[PDB]
């Protein structure tokens, strides 16, 4: 749900309910070896080495 | 157009610069930065409070 | 079965759309099927 490019901009969480958006954010990630992350989660970024 | 969101993973040997670059592109960019590192944890109270 | 996905990627693509209005360069935003994958990326699914 984080790092849906959509589901982000109404991002929300336990403590305060309301929709934050995300949107304009920048995630990025870091693996020491790209093929251990499960694959639904894999697939979506690239995986530049 | 403007900025599209995309997910993006690196990956190679540890300590070959990949945060430095992160970072480097943080202030490319323009954007704020903040590294999270989520190594190991279960506890998706973390993420959502 | 049920209509909330669709209602969520519609508002996502609207509100881009906004932003495209409010601050963006054209005053009426034109959606066209071709246009939308620009607006909400490339699709995902297809392989059904
Ligand atoms: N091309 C490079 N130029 C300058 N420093 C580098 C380069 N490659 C690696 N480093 C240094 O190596 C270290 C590696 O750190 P970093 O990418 O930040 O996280 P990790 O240690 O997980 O790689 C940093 O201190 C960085 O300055």
């Amino acid at each position: 749900e984080l790092l849906d490019p959509e589901q982000n901009a109404n991002f929300l969480d336990h403590y305060l309910d309301v929709p934050v958006d995300l949107s304009k954010v920048l995630f990025i990630c870091t693996a020491n070896v790209t093929d251990t992350i499960p694959e639904p989660l894999r697939d979506r970024m690239e995986m530049i080495n | 157009g403007s900025t599209q969101g995309k997910i993006l993973c690196f990956y190679g040997p540890p300590g070959v610069g990949k945060t430095s670059i992160a970072r480097s592109i943080a202030r490319a960019l323009n954007r704020e930065y903040f590294r999270f590192s989520v190594g190991g944890m279960t506890d998706v109270a973390e993420i959502k409070g | 079965s049920g209509v909330r996905n669709l209602q969520k990627q519609v508002e996502k693509v609207l509100r881009k759309s906004a932003y495209k209005i409010v601050s963006g360069e054209a005053e009426s935003v034109e959606v066209t099927p071709e246009n939308l994958q620009d607006f909400v990326g490339k699709p995902v699914f297809t392989v059904e």
